[PDB]
């Protein structure tokens, strides 16, 4: 009992959810999310997920977005889901598509985590939430050199 | 009728960078970490479960070529091992 | 803010000519908000030599610094007649005459203070930087205060 | 000499409860996270690693007992299968 | 080559810390505590691990603790570390000894994670830093009660 | 803040007297900072019966509610003469006189909105609560006005 159910192939409707963020209002554009979302949705097709591609949502659109996937009634007959999510980052979490500097409007993982729990989404009790994100979190290069 | 089924029981984020770093991403062959993840997942999910085929992510970034960076495993709530046993 | 711009590793020269490659190959773009303008460069020592040795000066107005670059013979980057050129052959240990193009003068850099730029002893207010040409970095002696292209600054990493 | 690394890596936390809730502790047979993590790696560091060590103790919190609590694996920047190998 | 490196028992020097806070100042004493020091002192001592114990820190001096740690010389000589700690907990991070609601003081993980990088702890290089907490992050029993 | 403080699961009555367990057999303290003083326990439904039933007031001056407990025959909670007692037997299906002991009001908690107290008809003022009994808890009327020791109040979660 050390492995997550897995019903059959016939029957099962699984869900997940790909988010990407390539046109921005005030951000240079992310090139290269076509073969992103093309390479990511063929892979989860092959796993056996109907995907949902959306794209340029703002954090309010990216909310009210993940309730709508959250309360879809194709959950009551699933095991699992993902939400891939790539975009822009900075240290609080992902950029949505009106992100500037003067005016922030920044989707936390926080939130991503609160609007998946079991209270908001009883559909998916004991259910892995699966998210991969793909966001810088800072500036530095992640490299620091040193006198060895 | 009623449970208490563990708000927020099973979770596992996995980010592309650890806090404070940048992720890098190829202008036309797409993002590096996405690309190892989908080549991984294409390889590694039919005998390696979720936490370990981001392990395998996490080991391919080890040594510093460069664009350098480090996937993370934020959040690991998993109880159980998922394989997500792909077309069966 | 740790504003770090790593843009060389190691390399030799080609055709008397100092050469350098990058860490980065093909030119991979961050994926934070904000624009990552390079400003410095001088992060060496990545295990085809670049020798660099202190003098000490009779009239000290800046630490005596050399540039070299091991050949079939030793060559040392020179500044001769409002040019820059690569002569070749061994520094004449202790220079008698202070106008030279083998010493050099190095001053402390804002950044993280723990770098530093290189002066031209034969010229006064030029500066040794390096710019982008094609897919490597050639070193050109460009003005630091003018704004030349992105003018790149160039640093080298000192000893603890 | 100067071979470079990576700033934040071989990193894993391991909270006692997810974010945003409590944790308990007994009066006197000690924390019920640290008893819990003291007897599983008791009885299994010399055939699991860190990671499925952390992980069996996430599942023994899996149903809840009216005092529920639910491990945490935060910001698990490991490479490889780390065995303690206590004594080889 | 899927295992980390594990240096000789004859000749290797481990180090782990193991911080418990159960006096405070204006907090209820954590009783308890005790039990939990010893065995897990006992169980690393049994591991192979030169146990540090400190009880009652403040956060202030929490950290030069960390920077003791990292800047003593059995690291050379060492593979892993662990990092155990224990004290109440608010959702920003660990309480320390002195803590108070009118004026927090508060070790946060990222301070922790921090403190033994690679940059400010150049001896711990591809060794893992193995951090157990044992606190509290909020205010929710943890449960909640969805109608089946 | 969802202050929540849950105390009870299901318990059956012993000598003719309503006992509940509570969720906690150790007294596990928190290791939060501040304290967990109880003021609500409602949570109940856990798959020993607990019967509520509600009836129309002709006179409507709250929701009227009923308790009673499976026995051997069927036992009503009772509050005649100012007092609290178990009765047995069953309802005599809808109730007459407004004043009784069967019907109950339910009014609403600030807590989370979704819970309701219990009040009685029989007596004016008085309130319908539970307190700590050495290793259990006991359902003993007390004025939820005046804090009579801890005061838990009794609420029941209502049907979505």
């Amino acid at each position: 009992a050390e492995i997550y159910p897995i019903m059959d192939k016939s029957s099962r409707t699984r869900l997940a959810l790909i988010i990407c963020n390539e046109e921005f209002d005030s951000i240079p554009r992310r090139t290269g999310a076509e073969v992103d979302i093309t390479g990511m949705t063929m892979l989860l097709q092959n796993l056996g997920y109907s995907v949902d591609v959306k794209k340029n949502l703002t954090a309010s659109d990216m909310t009210t977005e993940l309730e709508a996937f959250a309360h879809r009634p194709e959950h009551k007959t699933s095991d699992s889901t993902f939400l891939v999510f790539m975009s822009h980052g900075i240290r609080e979490g992902i950029c949505g598509k009106k992100h500037s500097e003067q005016v922030p409007d920044i989707l936390q993982l926080n939130a991503i985590f609160n609007m998946l729990n079991t209270k908001n989404c009883p559909s998916l009790k004991d259910k892995p939430k699966v998210i991969i994100i793909q966001a810088c979190r800072g500036d530095s290069p992640g490299v620091v050199w040193f006198k060895d | 009728a009623i449970k208490k089924a563990h708000i927020e029981k099973d979770f596992i984020a996995f980010c592309s960078s650890t806090p404070d770093n940048v992720s890098w991403r190829h202008p036309t062959m797409g993002s590096v970490f996405i690309g190892r993840l989908i080549e991984h997942m294409q390889e590694y999910a039919c005998s390696c479960d979720v936490e370990e085929i981001f392990r395998k992510v996490r080991f391919s970034f080890e040594q510093p070529d460069g664009r350098a960076q480090m996937p993370t495993t934020e959040r690991v709530t998993l109880t159980r091992c998922f394989y997500l046993f792909p077309g069966h | 803010v740790e504003d770090n711009c790593i843009n060389f590793v190691a390399m030799k020269f080609i055709d008397n000519t100092l050469y350098f490659i990058a860490e980065d190959d093909e030119n991979l773009e961050s994926d934070y908000f904000g624009k990552l303008e390079s400003k410095l460069s001088v992060i060496r020592n990545l295990n085809t030599i670049f020798i660099i040795s202190m003098y000490k000066d009779s009239q000290p107005r800046g630490m005596a610094v050399t540039i070299s670059v091991k050949c079939e013979k030793i060559s040392t980057l020179s500044c001769e007649n409002k040019i820059i050129s690569f002569k070749e052959m061994n520094p004449p240990d202790n220079i008698k005459d202070t106008k030279s193009d083998i010493i050099f003068f190095q001053r402390s850099v804002p950044g993280h203070d723990n770098k530093m730029q290189f002066e031209s002893s034969s010229y006064e207010g030029y500066f040794l930087a390096c710019e982008k040409e094609r897919d490597l970095f050639k070193l050109i002696l460009k003005k630091e205060d003018e704004l030349g292209d992105r003018s790149i600054m160039f640093t080298v990493q000192n000893e603890d």
